């Protein structure tokens, strides 16, 4: 839902929403991954658990709006660039 | 090819924003594995790293 | 007149060597020693054969001054291969002066020698390089050895104080010359460096401007070549 | 009064070194100007010749100079400086005379300085030489200064007591002064952290520590009662880290562009 530009999570976000001590959820955080919700790798010494994925999830209220807003940003950068890769390299380019 | 990539990648990206709309309002069927495959293409993301090229090219041509 | 100028390429390799000498002694002077010494070391290269001789020695007697005055020690050998080795000889007397640090042999060399440099056009930039005399070798010595006493420098150039070279490194730090930084935490000089440039995008750049300086040429190598054995076939010939 | 040579000089003599006046020696200097017109219309080609008008020329310019050191205005002093060197070089010093132009010239040098227009600064050292036909005594304060600011002992300067001695020099010499503790003052904030008021006196060109408080202020280091080097100096020290990464790369689509068109 909420990070377009990152998609790393801190154990302390957790813990206080939970209101579960901070040991508990380095544990619960390792069961997420076994389950399937999530994969990543958890890399304790920075306090962050990394995700390079995330589970589909059947439609939610938070998550169609998500989408929207990322492919917003992604037509608005699509042609920036076009401009770009368009306006060098002129002898080959027809 | 690359330059065209760009202008095809537009033109397919437009089409997911519209059936995302019509679900929500202006009320359409929703097809349930076109949604789950949409989550999938924002999570992957990293960011950019290195890739340069080297003087030599210059040198050869120098020789002729 | 250098200035307004960026000089092209079309007039003879003689005249480029000509253009280049002239530029690199005036610029020095203001200290601006790193745009002059690639001048001067272009201008020797360009410069023809045996015809070139005299115009040759007199721009190898600056040329060994405008690469001192960088922070540089010249090699030792250059002043000795060209067979003008006798008037190189105080040339390579400045180049030692600079090398241990030490203010007498250089200001002796200076006056004695003062008569054969005027007359190469040398001698107001001699004047400037009294600084370098002192910076070549704290820069020598940071680079090697980060961290070191501002007392050990004093010693070793024969300064007069720990202040007097902490000055040094004040005028230096803002150009980038010695590059280090002076601590008066415990008093020593601490140098910036440190290492491990390729999980860093930084030298994706080093290279690009080098391919990009490089490329403008390339279309320029291909481009030239072709046209004088051209001009020689639509020449008539016997 | 009214003013040019061979029939009037009292005027430089009127201004220093008699009693403090430049009210008929700057005020009636208006009128000198008429007979400059003339004197003008003849160093367009520099002979030897032209020295006869030359001499007056120069008179009126040197009065009109002096005036303006005392009055502790730069700009007009500029402007009639300006003039005497030129009417100088007509065989390259054909006129190095008078001792009312000995203050200017040492005054023209420090001047450059104080603007850190460097070029000039230079193009003047090598015009001038009559540093001894009018001899070191306030001439010799750039001179030392050359030296010793080339060299990096700024220790040595002689210009952080080149205030004592003056004929009208110490206002140069103060502005150019300032110039100095500047250039110092930003470098040692990235030089090291918190270091000691008294330490920060010393080596900062300062004479007090209340000149350090409200100097350093400005600056950006000891806003309060304790230095606050430390922002800037840490910024420095680490060069090889720093990966905004995208942002950093600057774009490697530009280069690849330039790179691929000619093949």
């Amino acid at each position: 839902t909420r990070p377009a530009n990152h998609r790393q999570l801190t154990f302390e976000e957790i813990a206080k929403s939970a209101k579960i001590t901070v040991n508990k959820v380095e544990l619960l955080v390792m069961k997420a991954l076994s389950v399937g919700l999530v994969r990543g790798s958890i890399d304790e010494v920075d306090k962050r658990v990394h995700m390079t994925w995330v589970q589909p999830r059947v439609l939610d209220l938070q998550q169609i709006k998500g989408m929207k807003d990322r492919l917003e940003l992604w037509c608005t950068d699509v042609k920036s660039m076009e401009l770009l890769v368009e306006h060098q390299a002129q002898d080959i380019l027809t | 090819n690359q330059v065209h990539g760009l202008k095809g990648l537009n033109s397919k990206l437009l089409d997911i924003r519209t059936y995302l709309e019509k679900v929500a309002s202006g009320k359409l069927p929703i097809n349930h594995h076109i949604i789950y495959q949409l989550q999938d293409v924002f999570n992957l993301l990293p960011d950019a790293s290195l890739q340069e090229f080297v003087k030599a090219f210059y040198l050869k041509t120098n020789d002729q | 007149l250098v200035s307004k100028s960026v000089f092209p390429e079309q007039a003879n390799n003689n005249e480029w060597a000509r253009y280049l000498y002239y530029t690199g002694r005036i610029k020095a002077i203001q200290l601006e020693y790193s745009e002059a010494r690639r001048t001067m070391t272009n201008a020797l290269r360009k410069a023809p054969q045996h015809t070139a001789v005299g115009f040759k020695q007199t721009v190898h007697k600056l040329l060994i001054v405008v690469e001192l005055l960088l922070g540089e020690i010249p090699d030792r050998l250059q002043f000795r291969q060209p067979s003008l080795k006798r008037s190189l000889m105080p040339y390579f007397l400045l180049t030692q002066a600079v090398r241990t640090g030490n203010l007498a042999k250089f200001n002796q060399v200076l006056d004695q020698f003062g008569e054969k440099f005027q007359t190469d056009g040398t001698y107001t930039l001699i004047i400037r390089l009294r600084h370098n005399v002192i910076k070549t070798g704290v820069r020598m010595i940071s680079l090697s050895y980060s961290r070191i006493s501002l007392a050990d420098i004093a010693q070793k150039l024969q300064l007069d104080s720990p202040e007097d070279a902490e000055f040094i490194v004040a005028k230096a730090i803002r150009d980038g010359v010695i590059e280090a930084s002076i601590n008066h935490e415990k008093g020593y000089v601490q140098s910036k460096e440190m290492i491990d440039i390729y999980s860093t995008r930084e030298p994706q750049l080093a290279f690009h401007q080098r391919i990009s300086f490089c490329l403008d040429i390339h279309n320029m190598s291909v481009k030239a070549m072709r046209f004088p054995p051209k001009s020689y076939n639509k020449d008539l010939e016997s | 009064l009214q003013a040019a040579a061979g029939m009037y000089e009292q005027l430089k003599d009127e201004w220093n070194r008699k009693s403090p006046n430049l009210s008929k020696c700057g005020e009636e200097l208006g009128r000198l100007k008429l007979v400059l017109l003339e004197l003008n219309f003849l160093p367009t080609t520099g002979t030897k010749l032209t020295k006869q008008q030359l001499i007056l020329a120069r008179d009126i310019l040197e009065i009109g100079a002096q005036w303006s050191i005392l009055c502790k205005d730069i700009p007009s002093f500029e402007r009639y400086m300006a003039q005497l060197k030129c009417y100088y070089f007509d065989y390259k010093e054909q006129l190095p005379e008078s001792a009312y132009m000995h203050q200017l010239l040492g005054l023209n040098l420090l001047f450059l300085l104080s603007q850190n227009r460097v070029a000039e600064f230079h193009t003047e050292l090598e015009r001038l030489p009559a540093k001894d036909i009018q001899t070191n005594v306030y001439i010799k304060h750039p001179v030392s200064l050359e030296q010793y600011l080339m060299e990096g002992s700024y220790n040595k300067v002689f210009l952080a007591k080149g205030n004592i001695p003056a004929e009208s020099y110490t206002f140069f010499i103060d502005i150019l002064l300032d110039t100095i503790r500047d250039e110092i003052a930003g470098c040692i904030e990235k030089a090291y952290e918190k270091i000691l008021f008294a330490e920060a006196t010393r080596i900062l060109f300062f004479s007090t520590p209340k000149k350090m408080t409200d100097y350093a202020k400005k600056r950006g280091w000891l806003l309060g009662p304790n230095n606050y080097y430390s922002f800037a100096s840490q910024q420095q020290k680490p060069e090889d880290s720093t990966i905004p990464s995208t942002e950093l790369a600057r774009q490697v689509i530009e280069y690849a562009r330039q790179l691929e068109m000619i093949v």
